[PDB]
């Protein structure tokens, strides 16, 4: 098995458009994920709130849908609760709260796209391991 | 003289490496066992027998490489290269775990050759053969663990794989499935091993701290002469020291050194007997009275019952991946687990 | 002078058991720990070790045997707090919260440190070289690691090793679950130390017994060929060196008995030193090697190794240990 | 003492290093090329990093019959590894 | 030359024991070794700076020396944020240059200078058995150590201050103007219990006490140095000690082992002189942070955290300590003695206040709790963050873990070395360090035990 | 009867400790 | 004076030649990418 462009093809927006990431984009996305997100989102689970995870189905059922690149980048800019009623940038890393979360200070939009692509590609590689926790270790 | 006598003379000649008659069995078998382990841990996968990467070529390190056992469906097949499973195909033989049986059999005959070497050299130099008698305990351990235990079980699959992390898996498997810590034969083995380590340390320190002053140098290692007739340390002083510190002390050097022989050898033999018992699944798993009480009384708790809960966790959480031939599909809701964690 | 007479008695080498000043500390503490251990092992009521009001029975009178019995560690509610008898309202509260464990381990650690000092003291009084106590420092460091240092690092004397056989097994299994001690190099050095200690013990004993000089008949034991305090060596070290040098090769064999016995002292002592340091460094949560999901194929699929099977076993122990004590996802200590 | 030249006399000789500055790097290069050309994968049947799974599979190619285990391995390899 | 076994009596593996009665070469060994120490300080600081990302927390970057400089108030601002990196560079560069100077001096005295200093000078030449000279050198070094303690005092009081994690507003570099000179407060730390809740001198929780204690220790060290320069050892001291180089070494080894254990406990437990902004949370801090984090989450979901019952019947979030204080529930009940600046605003007279928990928890406290929960000092030897069962994704081991483990190893080995050298000094002074004399074996002149 | 058995064996071991320490064969130099 | 090819030569080379070969192999393995 290889990292084919079919694997690296993920829905870009909610309409249906898709984006084929490069292998370098996926590697940099995984590196940025380990740098900024993995301390609480290691393996797709959420350490400080295990009720929510980073599986594609859970992101799809979020309001607004987060199972695409644009939705994930919007969350990285303006994170909300699961129903979208309350903004949680004061307690979640974001582009707006880069003052209090300094690891978001030097994140470009291409970096956010890479992190989003890594988040959307890892379930397609790992199966139920992504966002599954210690049962699937 | 005859060809036999000339050959015997050649085999028993004094060399850097003694060969002897036992060398013909020892050096091929031991060399092949060691080379097979290095070849397996360097190049050979366990992907078709276990679904595991176990070689340096696959990216494992020294702790995680192993020559893994054959698949469970092979049973107790000898897995000869010319045998009906490999049919002379070296690549398939490596993929089917034939290197494990190669190493196990060549190691067994190498150990036989090494004990025969001990006997032959003891006969040649004119000493008593107590080193071979002491080496009977490692041979008993190897035969019980790597041969008798899988023969009692379903296949070679449940024998130890020749590797570091694989041996650690073997330890944890015996804890989870056999409760091997609770077995009194293993307790005697632990007592023998730790007592042998204690005796080694205490005898070395006692000799080094009761040395006679036989030189003017501060480093006392120079003061010993290999051919000297006198004792290099004071047995009387050592005896009085340990009599006043511990209450009892050795007063017979020969009994002391026989005891140093006796303790770890007896421990290893007892552990081998326990391993045979586990080969038939005759475990010291449970105390029946405690089970009856704990079943009828939900407030009775000991460390033994906690260990049983730990063993249940080990079995349930490791069985699907450690035994892939069973096709265990344990859903998340059937997995035993405590609160939170 | 009475004080001079007492000093002469204390340091006397003519006592059947040497006392010394390390002994004047050692004897009361070890007697207190021994008496409390016997009484608690026979008749102590169940102890709430986890602090969750689920007492664990450890004494013989309350349904245990020799294998399953233990002196249960003090309560997790106590933590690292000092809990003598006079800090409890009653003896029943003291026994419920695991006070005997604290009393026994504190008295035993003091007594064993003074045992090491007493070994030095008697070696000094007898004109010996003084480093038997250095050899004894390895099991003493091990006892300090499992009874004091691991509770200090984890923050509670409840995580110390129980004073019993099955409690010790529980300590081992939970330790492997939380620290992966098998994959820690210090424990591997300790296993090398104890395996090599048993090996070299059997080797040295078999080589000396092999080279015993004939001083007896077949009727009598060979041990009667040695007399206590004889000047001549009872075995032929040249013959044993010749045998062992032909067994492996010549330069792998010790011909110096002093060098050989120093090696016999040094190997298990250094190994046990490193495994005691391993327990202490895992007490500060510097755990064994983590190779979970280390081997990754070209697509990114996890290729399991033997370390992952170890991880599955560790996960089983982790989810089952102290099944009622955790309320939150991470077992931080 | 056994009638052979001591190792210190051999490994400090210029003749030894004249031989071995050729032989030792040759063996090192031989092993390096044994891995880097991929001959080790073919000789020992070790999967390449793109050879553990077919592109869409997550099951493991475990042999389940004793006497057709060679045929099972060949069938598994035939399925694009 | 005393450079072989025959002329010295020591083998090569004990070759430094040939330096015992060679004062010049021994001085060279010491000065070169001091150069090694300063070299490691400078080179390690430059290495850490070269791989320092200023917007990532220091404890995530494997730094142990930059947090020490940050704790001194150099290069940091409010909240521990790095505002300038040049002070770290200056410290490292000056240590590297000074180490070159010290290495030059060590090499010179070791191989080129006179092998004994006694003929050249009477001030620098010494004999180990001259008690007055030993106390004079001890007094000089005590004065130097006191000046160093007063240098820490001067940095705290007149040269910018120290980082105060307990400073009002969130932690900042503060100048200490009112150090605690009260001997009851200062020496009440020394008579405090080492056990849970008390914690002895590791429990110092304010910089005023730190600066006052350092004023006291600087003055005491200077006074003791003058005392040992002016006086000679008394008769009880002369009869109670062995007076030789190996004996003095063994005394220092015991002292250093004790200091190593103390430093291990200090870095593991104290978050005042080892601020959690720089060194990461302690183990107690991280466990309390996890309990606080899930208390906040479930309270936001609507749980009544005061009345929530855990599986065992204890409070899921809040319970009582053995002395009645309202504390966090779960296993972190063991860590109820923890005090931290992010947790103290919620603590009332009776412990954690339910009203403040219900409506006074600020977002910075929740951010701190989540950050300290997910950066708990747990990790593998190959630096994988989390428990032993975690998967490889996070490259993190806390500096507290590294410092505590390393200094426990060093402290234990120095206790072993103290035992070795103390026994050997006793045996050598008594004259049987080389073994038992055959003609005069003491046990042979003793009556039998039975 | 099981507790009595364990305590009895332990007490016999302690008595044997006493006799082995204080009523041993005295080692005589020869 | 001294013979060149002995039993010791055979044992030494049967250990040393595959050791260097395997060391070269594993050194090459260190640069393999997935
Ligand atoms: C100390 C001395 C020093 C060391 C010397 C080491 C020398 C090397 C020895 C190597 C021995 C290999 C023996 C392999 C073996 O045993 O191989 C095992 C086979 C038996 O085969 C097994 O037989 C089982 C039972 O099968 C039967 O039952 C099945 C279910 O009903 C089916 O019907 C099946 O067809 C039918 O045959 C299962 O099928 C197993 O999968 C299959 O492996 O016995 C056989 O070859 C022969 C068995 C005769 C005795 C040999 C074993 C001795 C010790 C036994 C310990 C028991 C505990
Ligand atoms: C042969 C082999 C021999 C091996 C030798 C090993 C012996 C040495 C072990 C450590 C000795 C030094 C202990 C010490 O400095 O002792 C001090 C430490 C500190 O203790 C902890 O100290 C803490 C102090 O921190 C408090 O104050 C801090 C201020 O920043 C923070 O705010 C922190 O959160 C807050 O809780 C708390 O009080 C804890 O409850 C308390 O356990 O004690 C502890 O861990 C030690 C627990 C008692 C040990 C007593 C044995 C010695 C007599
Ligand atoms: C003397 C040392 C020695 C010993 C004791 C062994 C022992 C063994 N080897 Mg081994 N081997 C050795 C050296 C040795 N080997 C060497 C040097 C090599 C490298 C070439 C190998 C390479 C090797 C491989 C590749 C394999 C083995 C295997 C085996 C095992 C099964 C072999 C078998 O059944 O044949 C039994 C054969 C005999 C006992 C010979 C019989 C001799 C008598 C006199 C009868 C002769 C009859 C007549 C004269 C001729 C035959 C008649 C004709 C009609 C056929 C066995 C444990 C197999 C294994 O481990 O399986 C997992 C395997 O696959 N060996
Ligand atoms: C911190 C480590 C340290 C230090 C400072 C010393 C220092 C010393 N050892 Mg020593 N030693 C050490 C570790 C150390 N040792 C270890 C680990 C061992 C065990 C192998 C020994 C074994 C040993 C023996 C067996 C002996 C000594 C002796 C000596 C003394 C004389 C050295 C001499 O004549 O060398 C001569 C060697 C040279 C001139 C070679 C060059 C060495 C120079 C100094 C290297 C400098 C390199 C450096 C980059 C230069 C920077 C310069 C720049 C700053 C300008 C000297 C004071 C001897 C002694 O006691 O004297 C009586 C002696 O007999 N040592
Ligand atoms: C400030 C501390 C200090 C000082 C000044 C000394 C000084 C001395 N010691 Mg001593 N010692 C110390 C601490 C100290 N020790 C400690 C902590 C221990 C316990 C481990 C010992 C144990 C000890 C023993 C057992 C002996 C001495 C001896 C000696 C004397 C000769 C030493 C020599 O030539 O070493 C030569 C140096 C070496 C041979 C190198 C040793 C290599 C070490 C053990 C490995 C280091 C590993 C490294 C840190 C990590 C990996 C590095 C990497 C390269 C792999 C000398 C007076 C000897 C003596 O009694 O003489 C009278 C002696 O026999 N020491
Ligand atoms: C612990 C350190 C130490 C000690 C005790 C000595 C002791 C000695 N050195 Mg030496 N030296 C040292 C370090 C040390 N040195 C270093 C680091 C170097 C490298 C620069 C040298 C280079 C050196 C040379 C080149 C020579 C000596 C000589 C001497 C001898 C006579 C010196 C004299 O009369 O000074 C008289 C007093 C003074 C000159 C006053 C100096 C005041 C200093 C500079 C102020 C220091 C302030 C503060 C205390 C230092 C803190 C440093 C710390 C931060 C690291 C004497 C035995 C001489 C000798 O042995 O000839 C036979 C000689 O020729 N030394
Ligand atoms: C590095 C520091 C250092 C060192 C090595 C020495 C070394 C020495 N001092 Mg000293 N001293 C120092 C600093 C130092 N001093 C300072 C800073 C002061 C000023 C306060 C003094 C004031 C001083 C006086 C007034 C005297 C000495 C004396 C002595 C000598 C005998 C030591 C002795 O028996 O005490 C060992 C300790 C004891 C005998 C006390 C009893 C032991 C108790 C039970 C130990 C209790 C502590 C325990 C470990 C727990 C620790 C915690 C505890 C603090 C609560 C010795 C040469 C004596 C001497 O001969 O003067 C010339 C003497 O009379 N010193
Ligand atoms: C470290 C200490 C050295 C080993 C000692 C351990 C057992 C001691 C307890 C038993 C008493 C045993 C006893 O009484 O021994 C005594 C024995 C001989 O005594 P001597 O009086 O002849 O020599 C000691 C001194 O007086 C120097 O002359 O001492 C030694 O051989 C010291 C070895 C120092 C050699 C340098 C130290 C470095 C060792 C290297 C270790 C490498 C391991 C790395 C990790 C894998
Ligand atoms: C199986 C087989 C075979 C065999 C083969 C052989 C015999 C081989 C060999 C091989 C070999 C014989 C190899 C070798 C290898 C080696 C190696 C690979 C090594 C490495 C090493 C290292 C790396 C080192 C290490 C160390 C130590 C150990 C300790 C510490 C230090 C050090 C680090 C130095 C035959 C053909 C018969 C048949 C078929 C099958
Ligand atoms: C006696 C002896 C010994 C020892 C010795 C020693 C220990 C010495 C020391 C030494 C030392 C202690 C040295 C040091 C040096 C240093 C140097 C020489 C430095 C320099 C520096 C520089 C050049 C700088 C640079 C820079 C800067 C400015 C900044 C940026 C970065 C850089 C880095 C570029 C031994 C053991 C061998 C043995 C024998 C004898
Ligand atoms: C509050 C504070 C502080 C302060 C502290 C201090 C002020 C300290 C001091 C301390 C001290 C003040 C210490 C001392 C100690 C002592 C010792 C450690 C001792 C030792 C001793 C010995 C060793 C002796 C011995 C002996 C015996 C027992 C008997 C007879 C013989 C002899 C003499 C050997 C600081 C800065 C941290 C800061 C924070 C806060
Ligand atoms: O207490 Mn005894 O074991 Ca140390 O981790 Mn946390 O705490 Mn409990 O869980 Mn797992
Ligand atoms: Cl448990
Ligand atoms: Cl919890
Ligand atoms: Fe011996």
């Amino acid at each position: 098995a290889e990292l084919t462009p079919e694997v690296l093809t993920v829905p870009l927006n909610s309409e249906g458009k898709t984006i084929t990431l490069t292998e370098k984009q996926y590697l940099e996305g995984k590196r940025l994920f380990q740098y900024a997100c993995a301390s609480c989102h290691v393996g797709g689970i959420t350490k400080t709130n295990p009720s929510l995870d980073l599986r594609t189905e859970t992101l799809a059922l979020a309001t607004p849908p987060r199972d695409n690149i644009e939705g994930l980048v919007d969350y990285m800019k303006n994170p909300t609760t699961y129903d979208g009623e309350q903004e949680i940038a004061e307690v979640h890393p974001s582009l707006r709260s880069a003052d209090i979360f300094p690891k978001m200070r030097n994140l470009t939009e291409k970096d956010l796209v890479a992190i989003a692509g890594h988040i959307l590609v890892e379930p397609k590689i790992l199966g139920d391991k992504w966002g599954g926790g210690k049962v699937y270790y | 003289r005859g060809w036999f006598d000339i050959l015997d003379d050649w085999l028993k000649r004094d060399r850097f490496v003694f060969v002897g008659w036992s060398g013909i069995l020892l050096f091929p078998c031991a060399y092949l066992a060691l080379g097979g382990w290095l070849t397996g841990t360097t190049f050979v996968t366990s992907w078709y027998t276990h679904g595991l990467a176990s070689s340096y070529l696959e990216g494992c390190n020294f702790l995680t490489v192993a020559v893994s056992t054959p698949a469970n469906s092979m049973g107790h097949s000898l897995l000869l290269l010319w045998g009906p499973e490999a049919q002379g195909d070296f690549t398939r033989w490596c993929q089917l775990g034939g290197l494990w049986t190669f190493i196990a059999l060549h190691g067994a005959f190498g150990l036989i050759g090494f004990m025969l070497r001990q006997f032959e050299i003891a006969r040649l130099v004119g000493v008593r053969p107590y080193n071979a008698i002491a080496f009977s305990a490692p041979i008993a351990v190897f035969v019980s663990v790597f041969l008798i235990y899988p023969l009692g079980q379903s296949s070679w699959f449940f024998a130890p794989s020749f590797g570091v992390a694989a041996i650690f898996r073997f330890l944890l498997f015996f804890q989870g499935f056999h409760n091997w810590t609770l077995n009194p034969f293993h307790m005697m083995g632990v007592a023998g091993v730790l007592g042998g380590a204690l005796l080694c340390a205490i005898h070395g320190a006692t000799v080094e701290n009761t040395l006679f002053q036989d030189g003017e140098g501060a480093s006392t290692f120079r003061a010993f002469n290999p051919t000297q007739a006198e004792e290099t340390y004071s047995m009387v002083t050592a005896n009085r020291f340990w009599s006043q510190i511990f209450g009892i002390a050795f007063s017979n050097k020969r009994w002391l050194h026989f005891f140093m022989l006796f303790v770890p050898v007896t421990g290893l033999w007892m552990s081998a007997i326990g391993v045979v018992g586990l080969a038939l699944n005759l475990r010291s798993y449970d105390f029946i009275s405690q089970e009856i009480r704990a079943a009828e009384d939900p407030e009775f708790e000991t460390f033994y019952t906690k260990n049983l809960l730990l063993n249940e966790g080990i079995r349930a959480w490791m069985a699907p991946q450690d035994q892939p031939h069973e096709n265990f599909v344990f859903p998340e809701e059937v997995l035993p687990r405590g609160n939170a964690l | 002078n009475l004080w001079e007479r007492f000093c002469n008695w204390v340091t006397s080498t003519d006592n059947r058991l040497y006392v010394g000043w390390f002994g004047v500390i050692m004897i009361p503490t070890l007697l207190a720990a021994t008496i409390c251990f016997v009484i608690a092992f026979i008749a102590a009521p169940p102890v709430d070790i986890d602090g969750i009001r689920e007492p664990v029975s450890g004494s013989l009178l309350y349904g245990n045997n020799i294998i399953t019995g233990a002196v249960v560690p003090s309560s997790n509610a106590i933590g690292l707090h000092f809990y003598p008898i006079w800090e409890a309202a009653s003896l029943d509260e003291w026994l419920y919260n695991g006070g005997p464990y604290q009393l026994i381990i504190f008295h035993f650690l003091l007594g064993a440190s003074c045992y090491m000092g007493r070994q030095w003291e008697l070696s000094y009084r007898l004109g010996m070289r003084p480093w038997i106590c250095v050899a004894y420092s390895a099991p003493l460091a091990s006892a300090f690691a499992v009874f004091l240092i691991y509770p200090i690092g984890q923050g509670s004397f409840s995580d110390g090793m129980p004073l019993g056989i099955s409690g010790t097994f529980n300590f081992m299994i939970v330790f492997q679950a939380e620290h992966n001690i098998l994959m820690h190099p210090f424990h591997q050095l300790g296993v090398a130390g104890v395996f090599g200690g048993a090996l070299f013990c059997a080797m040295h004993g078999s080589l000396v017994t092999s080279s015993l000089i004939r001083e007896t008949t077949e009727t009598e034991s060979a041990n009667y060929g040695y007399k206590f305090g004889q000047e001549e060596e009872t075995y032929n070290i040249v013959a044993a060196h010749g045998y062992f040098g032909r067994l492996i090769f010549q330069y792998a064999s010790f011909n110096n008995s002093r060098s050989l016995h120093f090696f016999l002292a040094a190997w298990p002592v250094v190994g046990v030193w490193f495994t005691a340091l391993g327990i202490s460094t895992m007490a500060f949560n510097l755990n064994g090697f983590n190779f979970n999901h280390s081997v990754i194929d070209a697509k990114g699929n996890v290729i399991n190794t033997w370390a992952d099977i170890i991880n599955r076993a560790n996960l089983g122990m982790e989810v089952m240990h102290e099944r009622n004590a955790h309320n939150f996802p991470l077992d931080l200590a | 003492t056994t009638g052979e030249r001591p190792f210190s006399d051999i490994i400090t000789s210029v003749r030894y290093w004249v031989i071995h500055s050729i032989t030792i790097p040759a063996l090192f290069i031989a092993g390096w090329l044994f891995v880097s050309t991929g001959l080790a994968y073919d000789v020992f049947g070790t999967p390449r990093p793109d050879s553990y799974y077919a592109q869409e599979q997550r099951s493991i190619p475990l042999v389940t019959d004793r006497f057709e285990a060679k045929q099972q391995v060949e069938t598994f390899l035939e399925q694009l590894k | 030359t005393n450079r072989d076994q025959e002329s010295s009596g020591f083998a090569w593996w004990a070759g430094n024991a040939r330096l015992i009665n060679l004062s010049g070469k021994l001085l060279g060994a010491h000065v070169a070794h001091a150069g090694l120490i300063v070299f490691w300080a400078g080179a390690m600081t430059l290495f850490e700076l070269a791989h320092f990302i200023p917007e990532k927390p220091m404890y995530e970057q494997g730094l142990i020396l930059i947090p020490h400089i940050a704790t001194l108030g150099w290069g940091v601002g409010p909240g521990g944020e790095v505002v300038d990196t040049f002070p770290f560079f200056v410290v490292g560069v000056v240590h590297l240059i000074s180490s070159a100077v010290l290495g030059f001096g060590g090499v010179y005295h070791a191989i080129r200078g006179p092998e004994t200093l006694e003929e050249y000078s009477s001030f620098f030449g010494y004999d180990w058995k001259d008690k007055n000279k030993m106390t004079t050198i001890l007094g000089f070094h005590l004065i130097v150590l006191g000046i160093g303690a007063l240098l820490l005092v001067a940095k705290a009081m007149f040269f910018g201050g120290l980082y105060d994690t307990w400073a009002p507003g969130g932690g900042d570099v503060r100048v200490i103007t009112n150090p605690t000179l009260d001997p009851r407060v200062i020496f009440g730390y020394l008579l405090k219990s080492p056990f849970g809740g008390e914690g002895w001198i590791v429990s110092v929780n304010n910089l005023e006490d730190v600066v006052g204690g350092h004023i006291w220790i600087g003055l005491i060290c200077i006074a003791g140095g003058i005392w040992h320069i002016l006086t000679t050892p008394f008769g009880w001291a002369r009869r109670a000690f062995i007076w030789s180089g190996e004996a003095y070494l063994s005394y220092s080894l015991g002292a250093l082992s004790m200091m190593g254990f103390i430093a291990t406990c200090f870095v593991w437990f104290n978050n005042t002189v080892y601020p959690s902004e720089f060194y990461g949370p302690t183990g107690p801090e991280a466990s309390q942070a996890q309990a606080m984090t899930f208390l906040i989450r479930d309270q936001k979901l609507g749980a009544n955290v005061g009345s929530a019952q855990g599986p065992t019947g204890l409070g899921k979030y809040l319970m009582r300590s053995p002395t009645g204080e309202i504390i966090f529930g779960g296993e972190t009940m063991r860590f109820w003695d923890f005090r931290g600046p992010w947790l103290e605003p919620l603590r009332g007279p009776n412990g954690l206040d339910l009203n403040k928990i219900k409506n006074d928890i600020q977002p910075w406290q929740e951010r701190r709790a989540a950050e300290y929960m997910t950066h708990a000092p747990l990790g593998s030897l190959n630096s994988v963050g989390g428990v032993a069962t975690e998967i490889n994704s996070v490259n993190f081991v806390s500096p507290r873990s590294w410092l505590a483990t390393s200094h426990f190893v060093l402290a234990f080995f120095f206790l072993v070395g103290h035992l070795w050298h103390a026994g050997r000094a006793r045996a050598a002074a008594a004259g049987f360090e080389k073994g038992i004399d055959r003609e005069s074996e003491p046990v042979l002149s003793m009556p039998s035990l039975d | 009867m099981e507790t009595i058995t364990y305590v009895f064996i332990f007490a016999c071991i302690i008595a044997l400790f006493f006799f082995a320490i204080f009523f041993r064969e005295p080692p005589r130099i020869t | 004076s001294y013979p060149i090819f002995t039993v010791r030569w055979v044992a030494v080379h049967t250990l040393a030649v595959p050791t260097i070969f395997f060391l070269g192999a594993i050194a090459a393995m260190q640069f393999i990418q997935r």
